[PDB]
C-alpha cells in the first residue's frame, strides 16, 4: 500500500495504488483505495481495510447529520477530530488504520492525518502505507508550492510510480484524485504496465 | 487449551456473466485427515435472484446462514420488498463487522442479478470488508483456480462470456483442481441463476 | 425513584403547568434588549435596592461565552441552574469542533433542555425567560428569545417580565432606521424604553453593552446619570 | 415503596406529623434521669397488665456499650430498632478508630437515624423519646433526642406522663452537690410522685452509669433502697 | 363512581370495569369476518376512509408464511402485538427450524396480554384479533379478546353491527366445510355484506382479502385482484 | 468443563429399511484405570427418538435432564404435536454452539436416531457446533476403526435389512474390542422401528486369539 | 399511589409554590440572628432559645473551615445536616486545589443542593436560612445568607428571624457605611438586639456572639465570654441613660 | 372508602377486596370432584354461549404434571396463569431434589403465591378458585382445594361455583370410601346433570377426567364410550 | 383525578382525545400530491412586525427526498423530527440505501403511544410527509393517536374544514404541479386572516430527479402575482 497527498495553490491532490494482499499472496489488483466520504471531502486506507472502511462510513453519517442539524458544511478540521475520537476509545484493542483526510472549507485546503496510535496532525505533504518512504523521496525533490496542474499531476503519477517499482506489496494501477473549490474530481486511473513505457520510452 | 475452531475445508467460485450468475461448490466436508461426509453442499439459495456460498468452519457456516435468513425475513416484513443482491452485501458487511474482536472463520460469496438485470458477484473477507468484481474464488484452492480464470476470462498476458462457455469453464476448472488439492472434490454442485429464477446441476469428482 | 406524570393535558388541550409558569415569569423584573448595527445592548430594572446591599452578587446579566451574554426574567434560582448549563456546553462545543458557537446553537441548545422538562416524570416546569445576545464570526449581532414551554425566535428588539406590553407597545413605534446609526443612540433608546416602566430615575436601571470584538461591559452608575440627564435636556425641545 | 413524603409544612409552618409523634410520646410511662458528680441514674416505671406476665422477659434498660445506657418513652417496638442501630453504630467507630465512642459522637449519629425518617418517602417518624447516658474523660453525660430528631443535654429530666410536674420536682430539689446515692433517693422519690399503686421491686427499673461502666441494678438493690426510703 | 379509574380495583359485583372498556374500544372497529373449510382458512375485511381524498386503512397483516391476522380496535397496539408475534415465530424457526403451531402461538398471546390487567398504573391491550392459520393439524380460526381471553371457532365475525354476520354464519355453518376456496370466498363476502347499510355495496376500493391452505402461503389480495370473487356475486 | 474426567468411548449408528440402530458399550475410564463397568450411556427421549453421547459423563447427564425436561413439558399440553428427530438435532446444534461461544464447552459427541412419517433420521453433532447428517456414524477411534467397514458395505448394497445392520454392529464392536486400549466386552443396542424404540443388553461379543500360537 | 400523594413540586394557580412559602413561614417564628460588616472584622449576633434552668462551643454557631463561620434559623434537625454538608464540600474543594475554598462558591455549592429538593424528588424542602461570614483572598471580609428556595446574596449587614422589619430599620437608620469598626459594631448589635427582643432588659446568658478577625497572617474565630458581654451591656445602658442628655 | 385496596382493614377488621374478588368465583358454572378409594375423578359443565365455538373449546382441565390434575373456576386468564404457575414450581421441583414434587408441597407453594397478591395495593387478588388432584402409589389419592385468599385444604369431595350448596348435599349421599371409580364416574355425571339449570343456563356439555391406579398414576381424560356410557345413565335417570 | 392510561366508558383514552383538541390550535399547512411531485404550503402567524420571519421555520428537510410540514405545539415536533433523521442515517449506513416514506412514517408513528408512569404524555404535533421514492411522489398523515393514512390532498390546522371542502372541488388527478401550487395558495389566502404578501407563508416542493427545494422571495411574489 502507498498513498500520498499534496497541498498547493490549486487545492489538493490525492493518489494511490490498487493492490490488496494475504500474506505474500496477492488477493486483488481493482482495490479502490480512495474512500469518497461526501461530495466535498476524501479519505484513503491504509493498514486495514475493514476498519478504514467501516470507521469512515460512521464518519459520513455523522457529517451528514451534522449538515442537516446546522444548515452548513462541516470543515475539515472538525472532520478529523470527530474521526480521532471514535478510535481513541478502542485504544490498544487492536485497531490499524492510517487516513488523510483531504478537503476545501473556509480556510482554504485542507489536508489532516489521523491514525489509531492517536496522532493528528496538518500538513502539506503526506504520505503512508508501506512504500512511503519510496515516495517522500521523488515528492520532496519534486514538490513546490507555485506547481501548475498539469505538473502536480504528472508529479503524483511519478512518484506513485517509483514506489510501486521498488516495493514488493505495493502495484496495480494509479488512481488520481483533485479536490478543488466546487467539489472533488476523478482525474484518471493508469495502469503501470503502461507508465512503464511512457517514462522509460 | 481449548480451541474454537477447526477447518473443514471447501471451494466455493463465482462467476458473473452477461445476463447470469454462476456459484459452484464441492460437496466434501473434512475433518484433520478424515472425511466427516461426501454430500454437503456450501450453496444457500437466498432470494429468487440471490445465491450465497461460504466455506471455513462449519458451525459458523449454518449459524451465519440461519442470521441471514432471519434479517431477510425482518426486511421483508417491515419494508414491504424483497431485498436487493447490494443490501444483501452491505448488511452482510455490518454483521461480519459486528464480531471484530471474535470473528467469524468464514469465506463468503454472493453472487446473483442486480435491479438492471446483469450478474453481479461480490466477495468478502472474515471481517467484513468486501468487493464487487467479475470474477472470484475462495476457500482452499482459491490460489490454484484463480491464475486460470485471470487467464481465461480476463485475457491477461494475450496479445463475452456466453453460459454454455462459463459452464464448461467451471467444470474444467474443479477437475483440475481435484488432482492436486487434498481438501477437494467428492461431487459438484452448480446454481445458475437467470431470468427464469434459480437452477441447479451436479457433476461426480475423483473419490480417493 | 418518583415517577409521578406531574405536567398533563385538560379539556380544550391546554398545559396547565406550562401556563402557571407562564404567570411565574410575568412578574419578574423587566428586561429590554435591542440589536444595533455595530453594537448590542442589554438593561434590566432593579425591583428593589437597598443601601445594605452588594451589587455585584445579585447582577442580573451574566456571560455564556466570550461572545455570547444573556438576561433572564423570571425564577433566580432556575436561571443559576440553566446558565451554568449553557457554560458546559460551550465548553465541550469548543473542544469538540475547535470553534466558538453560534447564538442559534446555545439558544437551541436551552430551547431543548428547557422542553424537555415539560415531558418527564417527577419534575416541573421552568419558570424563567431568556434573551440571548452575541456577535457571530462573521460580524453579523444576534438577539434571541427564549420561551419557558421550549419555543425560541429572533428579533430586532424585545422585552421580557412584567410591564412588557407597554415596552413593546413604545418600541413598535420608536425603533426606527436612524434611532440605531449610533451607539449613543441605541443606548438612549434602550435608556428610554426602560423609562416607561422604572420609578425614580436611572437609580433603579442595571445596563450592559457588547460590542464586535469587546467583552462585556457593565456601565458604572455616573454613566447611567449622564445618559439621564442628556434625555431629559432632550425634553427641553 | 412509595417515593414521595409523607410528612409535609402546614400553611403556618408546622410540621404536624411530629407534634403527632409528640402526642403519642406524652403518652408512654415516665422516665427520670439524674446527672450527680459521680455519675448518671437512669429509672423508669415497669407497670404490667396482669400477674401471669413475666416480670423479667424484657427489658427497658439497655446497654449500648460498657459505658452508655439507654432509656425511652413512646412505643416499645421502635424503641428496638433504634437500640439495634445505635448498638451497629458504636460497633462500627470502634472498629475503626480502635476507641469506645464518646456519648456525644452516639447521640449525634441517633438523631441522624431519627431525622432521616422525617424527610423520607413513604415512612412515618420514630413514636419514642430517648435518655441517653455515658461516662468519658472522667466526667458523666445526660442526653434528650426527641422523634423530630434535635438533642438536648440536660441535667436533671423527666419525660412521660405527668412530666411537668416532674420537671418542677427536679428543678427545686435537684443540687450539683449530690453524690450518687443521693441521686438514687431523688430519682425514686420523683417516680413516687403520679405513681399508680404500691411500688415494689419488680415495677421499677434503675440503672447507673459512673467509672466501672454502666450497670442495670439487680431486684435486690432495689429492694434495700426502697427499704432504705 | 369510584371502582372505574383503575384496573387493579374490584367492583362490589366482582367486576373489572376497565376490561369492559376495553371491549368497548372493539365493538366500534369496522367489521371482519374470518372462516374455513377442511381444507384452506379465509378472512375477509371491511376498510374504511376518513373522506374521498383518503386511502383506505390496512386491516390484514403478515405475520408468517403459514400465520395472519385481522385487526379492529387500536391501531398501536395491534402493531405492538403483530412485532411480538413475527418475533416469536421467528424464534421457534431459529432454534427447532420448523413452523411455530398455532395454538402455541395464541398461549403466548395471551399469557403477555393478561399481565397488563393486574398491575397497578396499567392498561388492558384494546385491540381484538381474528387469526387464520394452518399447521399439521389443517386449518385455525382464531378469536382474542383484549381480556386476554381467547376461543377457538369454526367462524367468527368481529367488529361494529356485526351480529348480522353471526347470524348469517350461523345459518349456513353447515356447508363451510364442503364448499370449495371459491364458494367460501363467496360465504365470507355474503356474511361481510350483510352488516352495511341499505345504502351501500361492496366496492373493489373497500374490500380485502387474505387466504391461506395447504399447499398455499398467507396471501392478500387488495385493489383489482379482489374483482374476480366480486364477479358473480348475487 | 476444561477438563474430561470420566469419559464414555464411541457410539455406532447404521440407518437400515424401516429404522435406526445405535449401539455404545458399557464403560466410564478416569483416565487409564476402567473405573465405572455398567453405566448406560444410551437414551431414549420419545417414542420416535433416541440419542447417545460420548465424552464427559457428568454433561451428559446434564443434558439427560434438560432433555427430558423440555419434552414433558411439551408433552403436557396434549395439543396433538411433538417432537421430531430434526427438531432436538437442531436444538442441540443451538445449545453446543451457545456454549463455545462463552469459552466454556460442553466435552461430548452425539449421534442421534429416530424414525418419523416413514422417514429414519440419523445426525451427529459435535463439541464446536459441527452438525451434519449421513447413512452411518462412528465418533472417536470408531471414526478411524468402524467407519471404513460400515462405508464398504453401504456402497455396494445401499439399503439394508435389519439382520444385516445388526450383523454389522457386531462385527464393529468385535473390531473395535480387538484394537481400541479403553474399550469393553459388554455392550448395548438400541432400536427404533415403526414400533417404537427398543433397548437391549448387556450383550458380548466372541473373540479369536489363534495368532498368540503363531508367535 | 395517586391517592395519597401531596404533590409537593407543583405550580399553583398564580404562579406560586406553595411549599416554599410555608417553609419561609416557618422561618419567622425561630429566634433573631444578626450579622453585621466592618472594616477590619464581621460579627454574627444569635438569641439563645434555651432559657431552662435544667440545660447544661456554641448553641447556633458553627465552624465549617479555617476562614468560615454560620448561623442557623429555622428547623435545627435539617441545620445539621445542612452544615455536615458543607464541612464536606468545602474539605473536597482543598483536596482537589490544594487551596481554601472562597466564601461565595461554597454559598453557591450549597443553594444548588437547596434548590434542587424544590424543584424535584416528591420530597419536602428544607426549612432553615443562613448567614455566613468569612475571609477570602480575593474580595476580604464577607457576609452571605440563604433562603429555603435557593436564593442568596451579599449584604453588609442583615438580620434573619423573628422581628426582622425591625431590626432591618434600624441597621438601615444606624448603620454608617465606610466608617464602622469592631467597637462600634458590637454597639450597634447590641443596641439592635435590645430593641428587638421581648424582653425588658437584655441579658447576658440570652445572646452569644462571635468575632471573625484576621490577625498576623491568619484567620480567628472568637466567641466572646460572658464577662465581656456583661461589660457591653452596661456599657449600652450607660450610654443610653446619658443619652437624652 | 375502606374497599378500594387490598392493603386496608375495615373498621371491623375485613380485608373486602378479597371478597369482591370471591363474588367473581361464585358467579361461574360449577366443578366438582370426587376422591375415592383407588383414585380421583373431575366433572365441569362447561357452558356453550354460541353454536360457532368448535368443540373443545375454553378447556377447564388442565394437566399440571404428569400425575397431577386441575380444576378452574372463576376468570380464565388469572387460572391460565395459576397453571403455568404450578407447571414451573412441580418442574423447578424435578430438576433439583430428583423425583415427582408430593400434591402437598406444590398445593402449599401455589398457595403462598396465591396470598403473596393480597397485601399491597401495587396488585389486586385473583379472581379464581381451583382443586388439584394427585394419586401417588406411596401416598393414595389425595385432593386438595385453593382459594382466592390463599388457602389451602385437604377434602373426600368438593364442589365450586354457582351450584356449591347443592352439589356438596347431593355429594353427601354418596358413602365414596368403599367404591372404585367406575362407579364415581357415573355418580358425579349424574350430580352435574341434576344441579344444572336448563332454563337458565340453555346449552352445556360434560367434561371428565381421572387420576388413578386403573391409569397406573397418569392423568388422563375419560375415554369417551365411557363418557357416552356415563351420560346415558344420568339422562335415564334423569328421565 | 385519574391516570394517564385509562379508558373513557365508551372506549377511548381521554389523553389522546385532549391532544387532537390541542391539535386544532395550530397554524394551517395544506400538501398536494400529484404525479409530477408533491407540495407543502404553511402558514405563518407573525404577532410583531419587530420579529424576524426568517426565525420561524415550519417545514423542515428530513432527508435530501423526504419534507416534513407541522403544526400544533411547535416545541414538540423537534423530537420527532431528530428521530426521524437519525432514523433515515441508520438505514442508509445498513443498506446503503434510500428510506421509503411509508417507512419513514411508521418509524416516527411506532413513539406516538409509548408514555405512561421516558414520556409522560402524548406528543400533541400533528405531521404531513412528502416524498419520492421508487413508486413516485407521496403524501402522508400522521396525528398524535398513532395513526398514519396516505392522501391525495390533505389539510391540517385550525381552517382544516373549510380547506378540505374547497380541496374536494379543486382536486383532480391530471392536475399540473404548476396548478397545484395555484390552487393550495388560492385556499390559503381564502383561510388566512391577514393579508397574503410572500413574507408570512412558506412554501416548498418535491419532484423527481431533484432533491428537496425551498421556494424563496422572488419565487413567492413571481407565483403570487397572479393571485
Amino acid at each position: 500500500t502507498t498513498t500520498l497527498a499534496f497541498k498547493f495553490r490549486h487545492g489538493v491532490i490525492v493518489a494511490a495504488d490498487s493492490r490488496a494482499t494475504a500474506g505474500a499472496y496477492i488477493a486483488s489488483q481493482t482495490v479502490k483505495k480512495v474512500i469518497e466520504i461526501n461530495p466535498y471531502l476524501l479519505g484513503t486506507m491504509a493498514g486495514g481495510a475493514a476498519d478504514c472502511s467501516f470507521w469512515e462510513r460512521l464518519l459520513a453519517r455523522q457529517c451528514r447529520i451534522y449538515e442537516l442539524r446546522n444548515k452548513e458544511r462541516i470543515s475539515v478540521a472538525a472532520a478529523s477530530k470527530l474521526l480521532a475520537n471514535m478510535v481513541y476509545q478502542y485504544k490498544g484493542m487492536g485497531l490499524s488504520m492510517g487516513t488523510m483526510i483531504c478537503g476545501w472549507d473556509k480556510r482554504g485546503p485542507g489536508l489532516y492525518y489521523v491514525d489509531s496510535e492517536g496522532n493528528r496532525i496538518s500538513g502539506a505533504t503526506f504520505s503512508v502505507g508501506s512504500g512511503s518512504v519510496y515516495a517522500y523521496g521523488v515528492m520532496d525533490r519534486g514538490y513546490s508550492y507555485d506547481l501548475e496542474v498539469e505538473q502536480a499531476y504528472d508529479l503524483a503519477r511519478r512518484a506513485i510510480y517509483q514506489a510501486t517499482y521498488r516495493d514488493a506489496y505495493s502495484g496495480g494501477a494509479v488512481n488520481l484524485y483533485h479536490v478543488r473549490e466546487d467539489g472533488w474530481i476523478r482525474v484518471s486511473s493508469d495502469n503501470v504496465a503502461d507508465l512503464h513505457e511512457k517514462y522509460s520510452g | 487449551r481449548f480451541s474454537p475452531y477447526v477447518f473443514n475445508g471447501g471451494t466455493i467460485l463465482a462467476i458473473a456473466g452477461e445476463d447470469f450468475a454462476i456459484v459452484a461448490s464441492d460437496t466434501r466436508l473434512s475433518e484433520g485427515f478424515s472425511i466427516h461426509t461426501r454430500d454437503s453442499p456450501k450453496c444457500y439459495k437466498l432470494t429468487d435472484k440471490t445465491v450465497i456460498g461460504c466455506s471455513g468452519f462449519h458451525g459458523d457456516c449454518l449459524t451465519l446462514t440461519k442470521i441471514i435468513e432471519a434479517r431477510l425475513k425482518m426486511y421483508k416484513h417491515s419494508n414491504n420488498k424483497a431485498m436487493t443482491t447490494g443490501a444483501i452485501a452491505a448488511m452482510l458487511s455490518t454483521i461480519l463487522y459486528s464480531r471484530r474482536f471474535f470473528p467469524y472463520y468464514v469465506y463468503n460469496i454472493i453472487g446473483g442479478l442486480d435491479e438492471e438485470g446483469k450478474g453481479a458477484v461480490y466477495s468478502f473477507d472474515p471481517v467484513g470488508s468486501y468487493q464487487r468484481d467479475s470474477f472470484k474464488a475462495g476457500g482452499s484452492a482459491s490460489a490454484m483456480l484463480q491464475p486460470l480464470l485471470d487467464n481465461q476470462v480476463g485475457f491477461k498476458n494475450m496479445q463475452p462470456l456466453s453460459l454454455d462457455r462459463a459452464m464448461r469453464l467451471v467444470k474444467d476448472v474443479f477437475i483440475s483442481a481435484a488432482e492436486r488439492d487434498v481438501y477437494t472434490g467428492d461431487a459438484l454442485r452448480i446454481c445458475i441463476v437467470t431470468k427464469e429464477g434459480i437452477r441447479e446441476e451436479t457433476v461426480s469428482l475423483r473419490k480417493d | 425513584s418518583y415517577d409521578r406524570a406531574i405536567t398533563v393535558f385538560s379539556p380544550d388541550g391546554h398545559l396547565f403547568q406550562v401556563e402557571y409558569a407562564q404567570e411565574a415569569v410575568k412578574k419578574g423584573s423587566t428586561a429590554v434588549g435591542v440589536r444595533g448595527r455595530d453594537i448590542v445592548v442589554l438593561g434590566v430594572e432593579k425591583k428593589s435596592v437597598a443601601k445594605l446591599q452588594d451589587e455585584r452578587t445579585v447582577r442580573k446579566i451574566c456571560a455564556l461565552d466570550d461572545n455570547v451574554c444573556m438576561a433572564f426574567a423570571g425564577l433566580t434560582a432556575d436561571a443559576r441552574i440553566v446558565i451554568n448549563r449553557a457554560r458546559v456546553e460551550c465548553q465541550s462545543h469548543r473542544l469538540t469542533v475547535e470553534d466558538p458557537v453560534t447564538v442559534e446553537y446555545i439558544t437551541r441548545y436551552i430551547a431543548s433542555l428547557k422542553q424537555r422538562y415539560t415531558q418527564s416524570n417527577g419534575r416541573r416546569p421552568f419558570g424563567i425567560s431568556a434573551l440571548i445576545v452575541g456577535f457571530d464570526f462573521d460580524g453579523t449581532p444576534r438577539l434571541y428569545q427564549t420561551d419557558p414551554s421550549g419555543t425560541y425566535h429572533a428579533w430586532k428588539a424585545n422585552a421580557i417580565g412584567r410591564g412588557a406590553k407597554s415596552v413593546r407597545e413604545f418600541l413598535e413605534k420608536n425603533y426606527t432606521d436612524e434611532a440605531i446609526e449610533t451607539d449613543d443612540l441605541t443606548i438612549k433608546l434602550v435608556i428610554k424604553a426602560l423609562l416607561e416602566v422604572v420609578q425614580s430615575g436611572g437609580k433603579n436601571i442595571e445596563l450592559a453593552v457588547m460590542r464586535r470584538d469587546q467583552s462585556l461591559k457593565i456601565l458604572n452608575p455616573e454613566e447611567i446619570e449622564k445618559y439621564v440627564a442628556e434625555i431629559e435636556k432632550e425634553k427641553e425641545e | 415503596g412509595y417515593s414521595f413524603s409523607l410528612t409535609t409544612f402546614s400553611p403556618s409552618g408546622k410540621l404536624v406529623q411530629i407534634e403527632y409523634a409528640l402526642a403519642a410520646v406524652a403518652g408512654g410511662a415516665p422516665s427520670v434521669g439524674i446527672k450527680a458528680a459521680n455519675g448518671v441514674v437512669l429509672a423508669t416505671e415497669k407497670k404490667q397488665k396482669s400477674i401471669l406476665y413475666d416480670e423479667r422477659s424484657v427489658h427497658k434498660v439497655e446497654p449500648i456499650t460498657k459505658h452508655i445506657g439507654l432509656v425511652y418513652s413512646g412505643m416499645g417496638p421502635d424503641y428496638r430498632v433504634l437500640v439495634h442501630r445505635a448498638r451497629k453504630l458504636a460497633q462500627q467507630y470502634y472498629l475503626v478508630y480502635q476507641e469506645p465512642i464518646p456519648t456525644a459522637q452516639l447521640v449525634q449519629r441517633v438523631a441522624s437515624v431519627m431525622q432521616e425518617y422525617t424527610q423520607s418517602g413513604g415512612v412515618r417518624p420514630f413514636g419514642v423519646s430517648l435518655l441517653i447516658c455515658g461516662w468519658n474523660e472522667g466526667r458523666p453525660y445526660l442526653f434528650q433526642s426527641d422523634p423530630s430528631g434535635a438533642y438536648f443535654a440536660w441535667k436533671a429530666t423527666a419525660m412521660g406522663k405527668n412530666y411537668v410536674n416532674g420537671k418542677t420536682f427536679l428543678e427545686k430539689r435537684y443540687n450539683e452537690d449530690l453524690e450518687l446515692e443521693d441521686a438514687i433517693h431523688t430519682a425514686i422519690l420523683t417516680l413516687k410522685e403520679s405513681f399508680e399503686g404500691q411500688m415494689t421491686e419488680d415495677n421499677i427499673e434503675v440503672g447507673i452509669c459512673n467509672e466501672a461502666g454502666f450497670r442495670r441494678l439487680t431486684p435486690t438493690e432495689v429492694k434495700d433502697y426502697l427499704a432504705a426510703i | 363512581n369510584q371502582y372505574d379509574n383503575d384496573v387493579t380495583v374490584w367492583s362490589p359485583q366482582g367486576r373489572i370495569h376497565q376490561i369492559e372498556y376495553a371491549m368497548e374500544a372493539v365493538k366500534q372497529g369496522s367489521a371482519t369476518v374470518g372462516l374455513k373449510s377442511k381444507t384452506h382458512a379465509v378472512l375477509v375485511a371491511l376498510k374504511r376512509a376518513q373522506s374521498e381524498l383518503a386511502a383506505h386503512q390496512k386491516k390484514i397483516l403478515h405475520v408468517d408464511n403459514h400465520i395472519g391476522i385481522s385487526i379492529a380496535g387500536l391501531t398501536a397496539d395491534a402493531r405492538l402485538l403483530c412485532n411480538f408475534m413475527r418475533q416469536e415465530c421467528l424464534d421457534s424457526r431459529f432454534v427447532f427450524d420448523r413452523p411455530l403451531p398455532v395454538s402455541r402461538l395464541v398461549s403466548l398471546i395471551g399469557s403477555k396480554t393478561q399481565i397488563p390487567t393486574q398491575r397497578y398504573g396499567r392498561r388492558p391491550y384494546g385491540v381484538g384479533l381474528l387469526i387464520a392459520g394452518y399447521d399439521d393439524m389443517g386449518p385455525h380460526i382464531f378469536q382474542t379478546c383484549p381480556s386476554a381471553n381467547y376461543f377457538d371457532c369454526r367462524a367468527m365475525s368481529i367488529g361494529a353491527r356485526s351480529q348480522s354476520a353471526r347470524t348469517y354464519l350461523e345459518r349456513h355453518m353447515s356447508e363451510f366445510m364442503e364448499c370449495n376456496l371459491n364458494e367460501l370466498v363467496k360465504h365470507g363476502l355474503r356474511a361481510l355484506r350483510e352488516t352495511l347499510p341499505a345504502e351501500q355495496d361492496l366496492t373493489t376500493k373497500n374490500v380485502s382479502i387474505g387466504i391461506v391452505g395447504k399447499d398455499l402461503e398467507f396471501t392478500i389480495y387488495d385493489d383489482d385482484d379482489v374483482s374476480p370473487f366480486l364477479e358473480g356475486l348475487e | 468443563t476444561q477438563n474430561p474426567m470420566v469419559t464414555g468411548t464411541s457410539v455406532l449408528g447404521v440407518k437400515f429399511e424401516g429404522g435406526v440402530v445405535i449401539a455404545a458399550d458399557m464403560l466410564g475410564s478416569y483416565g487409564s484405570l476402567a473405573r465405572f463397568r455398567n453405566i448406560s450411556r444410551i437414551m431414549r427421549v420419545n417414542n420416535s427418538t433416541m440419542l447417545g453421547a460420548s465424552g464427559d459423563y457428568a454433561d451428559f447427564q446434564y443434558l439427560k435432564q434438560v432433555l427430558g425436561q423440555m419434552v414433558i413439558d411439551e408433552e403436557l399440553l396434549g395439543d396433538g404435536h411433538s417432537y421430531s428427530p430434526r427438531a432436538i438435532h437442531s436444538w442441540l446444534t443451538r445449545a453446543m454452539y451457545s456454549r463455545r461461544s462463552k469459552m466454556n464447552p460442553l466435552w461430548n459427541t452425539m449421534v442421534i436416531g429416530g424414525y418419523a412419517d416413514g422417514e429414519s433420521f440419523l445426525g451427529y453433532v459435535d463439541m464446536l457446533g459441527v452438525a451434519y447428517e449421513a447413512p452411518s456414524l462412528a465418533t472417536g477411534y470408531g471414526a478411524y476403526l468402524a467407519q471404513p467397514l460400515l462405508r464398504e458395505v453401504l456402497e455396494k448394497q445401499p439399503v439394508l435389512s435389519q439382520t444385516e445392520a445388526r450383523d454389522l454392529v457386531e462385527r464393529c464392536m468385535r473390531v473395535l474390542y480387538y484394537r481400541d486400549a479403553r474399550s469393553y466386552n459388554r455392550f448395548q443396542t438400541a432400536t427404533v422401528t415403526e414400533k417404537g424404540v427398543e433397548i437391549e443388553g448387556p450383550l458380548s461379543t466372541e473373540t479369536n486369539w489363534d495368532i498368540a500360537h503363531m508367535i | 399511589s395517586r391517592r395519597y400523594d401531596s404533590r409537593t413540586t407543583i405550580f399553583s394557580p398564580e404562579g406560586r409554590l406553595y411549599q416554599v412559602e410555608y417553609a419561609m413561614e416557618a422561618i419567622g417564628h425561630a429566634g433573631t440572628c444578626l450579622g453585621i460588616l466592618a472594616n477590619d472584622g464581621v460579627l454574627l449576633a444569635a438569641e439563645r432559645r434555651n432559657i431552662h434552668k435544667l440545660l447544661d462551643f456554641s448553641e447556633k454557631i458553627y465552624k465549617l473551615n479555617e476562614d468560615m463561620a454560620c448561623s442557623v434559623a429555622g428547623i435545627t434537625s435539617d441545620a445539621n445536616v445542612l452544615t455536615n454538608e458543607l464541612r464536606l464540600i468545602a474539605q473536597r474543594y482543598l483536596l482537589q486545589y490544594q487551596e481554601p475554598i472562597p466564601c461565595e462558591q461554597l454559598v453557591t455549592a450549597l443553594c444548588d443542593i437547596k434548590q434542587a429538593y424544590t424543584q424535584f424528588g416528591g420530597k419536602r424542602p428544607f426549612g432553615v436560612s443562613l448567614l455566613y461570614i468569612g475571609w477570602d483572598k480575593h474580595y476580604g471580609f464577607q457576609l452571605y445568607q440563604s433562603d429555603p428556595s435557593g436564593n442568596y446574596g451579599g449584604w453588609k449587614a442583615t438580620c434573619i428571624g423573628n422581628n426582622s422589619a425591625a431590626a432591618v430599620s434600624m441597621l438601615k437608620q444606624d448603620y454608617k457605611e465606610g466608617e464602622m469598626t469592631l467597637k462600634s459594631a458590637l454597639a450597634l448589635a447590641i443596641k439592635v438586639l435590645n430593641k428587638t427582643m421581648d424582653v425588658s432588659k437584655l441579658s447576658a446568658e440570652k445572646v452569644e456572639i462571635a468575632t471573625l478577625t484576621r490577625e498576623n497572617g491568619k484567620t480567628v474565630i472568637r466567641v466572646l465570654k460572658q464577662k465581656e458581654v456583661e461589660q457591653l451591656i452596661k456599657k449600652h445602658e450607660e450610654e443610653e441613660a446619658k443619652a437624652e442628655r | 372508602g375502606y374497599d378500594l385496596s387490598a392493603s386496608t382493614f375495615s373498621p371491623d377488621g375485613r380485608v373486602f377486596q378479597v371478597e369482591y374478588a370471591m363474588k367473581a368465583v361464585e358467579n361461574s358454572s360449577t366443578a366438582i370432584g370426587i376422591r375415592c378409594k383407588d383414585g380421583v375423578v373431575f366433572g365441569v359443565e362447561k357452558l356453550v354461549l354460541s353454536k360457532l365455538y368448535e368443540e373443545g373449546s375454553n378447556k377447564r382441565l388442565f394437566n399440571v404434571d404428569r400425575h397431577v390434575g386441575m380444576a378452574v373456576a372463576g376468570l380464565l386468564a388469572d387460572a391460565r396463569s395459576l397453571a403455568d404457575i404450578a407447571r414451573e414450581e412441580a418442574s423447578n421441583f424435578r430438576s433439583n431434589f430428583g423425583y415427582n414434587i408430593p400434591l402437598k408441597h406444590l398445593a402449599d407453594r401455589v398457595a403462598m403465591y396465591v396470598h403473596a397478591y393480597t397485601l399491597y395495593s401495587a396488585v389486586r387478588p385473583f379472581g379464581c378458585s381451583f382443586m388439584l388432584g394427585s394419586y401417588s402409589v406411596n401416598d393414595g389419592a389425595q385432593l386438595y382445594m385453593i382459594d382466592p385468599s390463599g388457602v389451602s385444604y385437604g377434602y373426600w369431595g368438593c364442589a365450586i361455583g354457582k351450584a356449591r350448596q347443592a352439589a356438596k348435599t347431593e355429594i353427601e349421599k354418596l358413602q365414596m370410601k368403599e367404591m372404585t371409580c367406575r362407579d364415581i364416574v357415573k355418580e358425579v355425571a349424574k350430580i352435574i346433570y341434576i344441579v344444572h339449570d336448563e332454563v337458565k343456563d340453555k346449552a352445556f356439555e360434560l367434561e371428565l377426567s381421572w387420576v388413578g391406579e386403573l391409569t397406573n398414576g397418569r392423568h388422563e381424560i375419560v375415554p369417551k364410550d365411557i363418557r357416552e356410557e356415563a351420560e346415558k345413565y344420568a339422562k335415564e335417570s334423569l328421565k | 383525578d385519574r391516570g394517564v392510561n385509562t379508558f373513557s366508558p365508551e372506549g377511548r383514552l381521554f389523553q389522546v382525545e385532549y391532544a387532537i383538541e390541542a391539535i386544532k390550535l395550530g397554524s394551517t399547512a395544506i400538501g398536494i400530491q400529484t404525479s409530477e411531485g408533491v407540495c407543502l404550503a404553511v402558514e405563518k402567524r407573525i404577532t410583531s412586525p419587530l420579529m424576524e420571519p426568517s426565525s420561524i421555520e415550519k417545514i423542515v428537510e428530513i432527508d435530501a427526498h423526504i419534507g416534513c410540514a407541522m403544526s400544533g405545539l411547535i416545541a414538540d415536533a423537534k423530537t420527532l423530527i431528530d428521530k426521524a433523521r437519525v432514523e433515515t442515517q441508520n438505514h442508509w449506513f445498513t443498506y446503503n440505501e434510500t428510506m421509503t416514506v411509508e417507512s419513514v412514517t411508521q418509524a416516527v408513528s411506532n413513539l406516538a403511544l409509548q408514555f405512561g408512569e421516558a414520556m409522560s404524555r402524548p406528543f400533541g404535533v400533528a405531521l404531513l410527509f412528502g416524498g419520492v421514492d421508487e413508486k413516485g411522489p407521496q403524501l402522508f398523515h400522521m396525528d398524535p393517536s398513532g395513526t398514519f393514512v396516505q392522501c391525495d390532498a390533505r389539510a391540517i390546522g385550525s381552517a382544516s374544514e373549510g380547506a378540505q371542502s374547497s380541496l374536494q372541488e379543486v382536486y383532480h388527478k391530471s392536475m399540473t404541479l404548476k396548478e397545484a401550487i395555484k390552487s393550495s395558495l388560492i385556499i390559503l389566502k381564502q383561510v388566512m386572516e391577514e393579508k397574503l404578501n410572500a413574507t408570512n407563508i412558506e412554501l416548498a416542493t418535491v419532484q423527481p430527479g431533484q432533491n428537496f427545494h425551498m421556494f424563496t422571495k422572488e419565487e413567492l411574489e413571481e407565483v403570487i402575482k397572479d393571485i
